[PDB]
């Protein structure tokens, strides 16, 4: 295995393989952020689809100007 | 414990067939009814911390709508017009009132409410619903302390089914919980 | 805050509360209990 | 055990080494971060605010007469553009670059936290003199920080600068 | 007129040094986790 500057530098960045917390972890904390993201997700969907209609929000080209 | 005859073991007077299992005399306030045996899989720890909340905030909410058809603040009068009590949830939520009532409410569960049921889940020595909160000591007393805590919970069981009741009765007929004691008929049914 | 958004948020209160609450909770009664 | 919420149990890290512990942590971010990096940025952001809060009460009273009066916020505006604001924080900002080497002498263990051994006037007299105003820092850190906010909100919603609104309430 | 010895990185290590001032300064390494 060729040792390299640019190898050493970045060496400790691939370093800790198969590190892993114990249990579940922040495994409630992902859960809720991906719920948030799920209900953007919806929220922009609606939105566009026409299915949500917020005021000063109008999905038409004439929009534009 | 106020005295077994009233809570515990052998005052399990439901037609016994013996007693819940999980629930036992250590549980304040258990006379054993436990039909759908939610005691079986469930954490009464998390299930007895969940009671009391519940309690507190209806015996709160039902003092409520009953000293609030009864009476309105310096003011009050001249926003809010003068309101029913669910308008008042959609009024509120408009002059700001309610906003800024979930804001620090929210800022309560969060920093204490939220910690506190992870202590007890986590095996933390305070008990469901303990929150340390005598600034009076009626609490200090050991023995009244165990008398208040069979009364504190019934009182919150019979509120929250009192409060459930004051605003189901309301939205089907009649205005809040001292009107409706006040017009017994059908005979007016102001709209919610 | 126009109709579309009150049903947009009462959709998700009732999602949750008439499919994911009462499917969920009967779950864990049911696993706990056996 | 925490002394402030007896109901919660003491955050394991806060233990009354800094002064200013009364146990609350209940997010529990001390677990998460160095407790050492925290007292640092406590007491930073509590500097800043224990400084603009005397600010926005100054500035109100009085201004100097070659920049033209306006309210305490208002300026944060006008002197983005004087290039007065470049000043301030060209400064401030190397006075941090010192601070950078500062912080990682805390995290060596090297540095207490806070501590850029500015006693000028030589105030602090005694070991006990110090904790006495150590802890009184900490405590007018922790009002003003909550204060300069409130300042700054009560403007931007009465339009009016704190001791102004203070003399007409002009309630919403 | 003090020559001290110097026995140390050499000159292109310090240009490194320098140069980690800009790409690696230990600003962030303060909020690592624990
Ligand atoms: C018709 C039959 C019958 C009869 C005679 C009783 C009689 C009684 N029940 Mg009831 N109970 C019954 C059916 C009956 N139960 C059924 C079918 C249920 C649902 C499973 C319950 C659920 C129930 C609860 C939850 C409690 C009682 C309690 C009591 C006792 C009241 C003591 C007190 O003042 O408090 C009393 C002996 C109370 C008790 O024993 O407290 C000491 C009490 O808290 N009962
Ligand atoms: C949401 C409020 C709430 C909560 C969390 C509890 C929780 C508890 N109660 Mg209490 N209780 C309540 C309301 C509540 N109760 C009310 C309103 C009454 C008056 C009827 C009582 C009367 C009562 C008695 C008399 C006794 C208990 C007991 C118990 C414990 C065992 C039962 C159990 O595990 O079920 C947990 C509860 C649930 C999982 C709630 C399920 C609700 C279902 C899903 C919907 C119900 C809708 C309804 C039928 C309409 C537990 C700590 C027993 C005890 O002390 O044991 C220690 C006992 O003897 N409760
Ligand atoms: C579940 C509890 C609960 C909830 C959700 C509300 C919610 C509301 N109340 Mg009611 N209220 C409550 C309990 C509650 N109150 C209690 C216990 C009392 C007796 C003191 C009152 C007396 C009361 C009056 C007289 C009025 C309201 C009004 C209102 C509305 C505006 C908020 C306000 O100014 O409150 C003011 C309420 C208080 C300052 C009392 C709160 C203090 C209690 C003891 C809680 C403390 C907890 C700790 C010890 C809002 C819909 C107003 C309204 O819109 O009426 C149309 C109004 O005029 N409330
Ligand atoms: C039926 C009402 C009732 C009763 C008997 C109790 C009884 C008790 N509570 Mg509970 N509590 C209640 C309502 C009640 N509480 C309500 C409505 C709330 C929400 C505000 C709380 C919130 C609460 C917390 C957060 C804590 C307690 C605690 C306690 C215990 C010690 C305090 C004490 O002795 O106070 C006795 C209380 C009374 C005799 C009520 C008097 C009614 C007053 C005078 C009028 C209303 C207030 C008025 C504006 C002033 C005791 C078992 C503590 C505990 O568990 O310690 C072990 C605790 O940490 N309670
Ligand atoms: C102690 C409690 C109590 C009392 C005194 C009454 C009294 C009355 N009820 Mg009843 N009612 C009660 C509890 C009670 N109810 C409960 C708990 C429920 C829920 C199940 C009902 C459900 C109910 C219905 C569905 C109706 C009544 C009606 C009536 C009134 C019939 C005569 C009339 O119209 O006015 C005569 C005097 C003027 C009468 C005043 C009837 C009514 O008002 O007609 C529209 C009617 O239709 N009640
Ligand atoms: C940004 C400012 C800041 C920072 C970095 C700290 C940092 C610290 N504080 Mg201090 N504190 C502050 C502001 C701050 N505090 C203020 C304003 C108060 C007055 C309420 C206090 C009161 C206080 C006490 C009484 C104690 C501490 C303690 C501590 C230490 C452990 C707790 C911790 O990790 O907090 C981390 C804090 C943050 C990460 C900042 C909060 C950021 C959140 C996520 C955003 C929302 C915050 C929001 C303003 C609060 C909700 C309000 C709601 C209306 C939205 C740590 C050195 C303890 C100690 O001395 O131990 C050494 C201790 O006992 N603090
Ligand atoms: C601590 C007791 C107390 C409570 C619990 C309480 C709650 C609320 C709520 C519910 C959250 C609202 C919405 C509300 C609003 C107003 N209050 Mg306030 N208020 C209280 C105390 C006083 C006093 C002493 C006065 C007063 C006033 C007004 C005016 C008048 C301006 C107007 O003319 O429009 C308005 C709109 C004055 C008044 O008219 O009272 C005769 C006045 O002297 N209030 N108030
Ligand atoms: C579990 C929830 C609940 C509780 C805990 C509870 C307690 C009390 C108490 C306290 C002990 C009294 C004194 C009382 C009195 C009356 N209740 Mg009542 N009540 C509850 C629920 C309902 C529903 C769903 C209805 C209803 C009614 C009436 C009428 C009829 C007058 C009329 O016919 O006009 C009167 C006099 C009906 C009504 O509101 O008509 C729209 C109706 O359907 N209630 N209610
Ligand atoms: C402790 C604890 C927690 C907590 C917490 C909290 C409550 C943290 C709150 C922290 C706060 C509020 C920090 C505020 C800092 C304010 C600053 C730095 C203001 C600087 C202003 C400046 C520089 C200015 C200015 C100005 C001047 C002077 C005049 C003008 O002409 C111009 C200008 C506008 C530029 C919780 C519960 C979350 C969890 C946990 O378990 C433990
Ligand atoms: C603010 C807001 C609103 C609101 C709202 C609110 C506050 C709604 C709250 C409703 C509540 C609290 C309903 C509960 C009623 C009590 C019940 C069903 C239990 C009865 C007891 C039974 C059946 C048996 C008991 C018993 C047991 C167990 C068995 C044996 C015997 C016995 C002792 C009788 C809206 C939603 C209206 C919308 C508006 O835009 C804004
Ligand atoms: C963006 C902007 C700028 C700006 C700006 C600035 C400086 C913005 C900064 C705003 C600040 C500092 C807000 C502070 C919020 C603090 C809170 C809510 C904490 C309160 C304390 C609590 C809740 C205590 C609770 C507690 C109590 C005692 C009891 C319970 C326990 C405990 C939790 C301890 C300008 C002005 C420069 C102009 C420019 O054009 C744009």
């Amino acid at each position: 295995a060729l040792r390299t500057r640019l190898g050493e530098l970045l060496r400790p960045l691939n370093s800790e393989y198969g590190k892993v917390a114990p249990g579940w972890g922040t495994t409630p904390i992902m859960g809720f952020v991906m719920l948030l993201f799920a209900v953007f997700l919806l929220i922009i969907l609606q939105i566009y689809n026409s299915s949500l209609i917020i005021e000063n929000v109008d999905v038409d080209w004439a929009s534009l100007g | 414990y106020r005295e077994g005859v009233l809570q515990g073991l052998g005052t399990d007077a439901i037609p016994g067939t013996d007693r819940p299992k999980n629930l036992d005399g250590a549980l304040v306030g258990d006379v054993g009814f436990d039909p759908l045996g939610f005691s079986n899989w469930l954490d009464l720890r998390w299930a007895r911390e969940a009671e009391i909340k519940h309690g507190r905030v209806a015996m709160l909410a039902a003092t409520g709508m009953i000293v609030q058809d009864v009476y309105k603040f310096p003011g009050v009068q001249k926003t809010f017009g003068d309101a029913s009590m669910m308008k008042l949830h959609n009024v509120a939520v408009d002059q700001g009132a309610m906003q800024q009532l979930f804001l620090w409410i929210t800022v309560l569960e969060t920093l204490t409410g939220i910690p506190a049921i992870i202590q007890t889940l986590n095996g933390s020595e305070r008990q469901p619903g303990d929150f340390g909160f005598d600034p009076l000591g009626c609490g200090r007393n050991p023995e009244t302390l165990a008398r208040r805590q069979l009364v504190e919970l019934k009182n919150g069981r019979l509120a929250m089914i009192a409060v459930g009741g004051m605003v189901h009765h309301y939205l089907l007929v009649g205005r809040g919980p001292i009107e409706f004691v006040k017009n017994i008929p059908n005979f007016k049914n102001p709209l919610p | 805050m126009t109709p579309s958004f009150s049903a947009f948020i009462n959709s998700l209160l009732a999602g949750l509360f008439i499919v994911i609450i009462p499917i969920g909770t009967a779950l864990l009664i049911v696993s706990q209990s056996d | 055990f925490s002394a402030a919420v007896p109901f919660l149990k003491r955050p394991t890290n806060l233990d009354g080494q800094y002064i200013g512990d009364v146990g609350f942590d209940p997010l529990g971010f001390s677990d998460v971060f160095d407790l050492r990096v925290l007292r640092e940025a406590e007491l930073k952001h509590g500097r800043f605010a224990m400084l603009a809060t005397l600010g926005f009460i100054v500035q109100e009273l009085y201004t100097f007469p070659f920049f033209p009066k306006m309210a305490p916020v208002d300026a944060h505006d006008y002197f983005v553009k004087q290039g007065g604001g470049s000043q301030i924080i060209f400064w401030i900002s190397f006075v941090e670059l010192f601070g950078v080497v500062a912080l990682f002498e805390t995290l060596q263990g090297k540095r207490e936290p806070g501590d850029f051994a500015f006693d000028p006037l030589g105030l602090a007299k005694d070991e006990a003199t110090l904790e006495r105003y150590r802890l009184a820092e900490v405590k007018h850190a922790r009002l003003a920080m909550i204060a300069i906010g409130g300042f700054i909100h009560q403007y931007w919603v009465t339009k009016q600068t704190v001791l102004e609104q203070l003399g007409n309430f002009k309630s919403l | 007129k003090a020559a001290p010895e110097y026995n140390g990185p050499s000159f292109r290590e310090g240009l490194e040094y320098v140069f980690s001032f800009v790409w690696k300064p230990p600003i962030l390494i303060a909020w690592k986790p624990r």
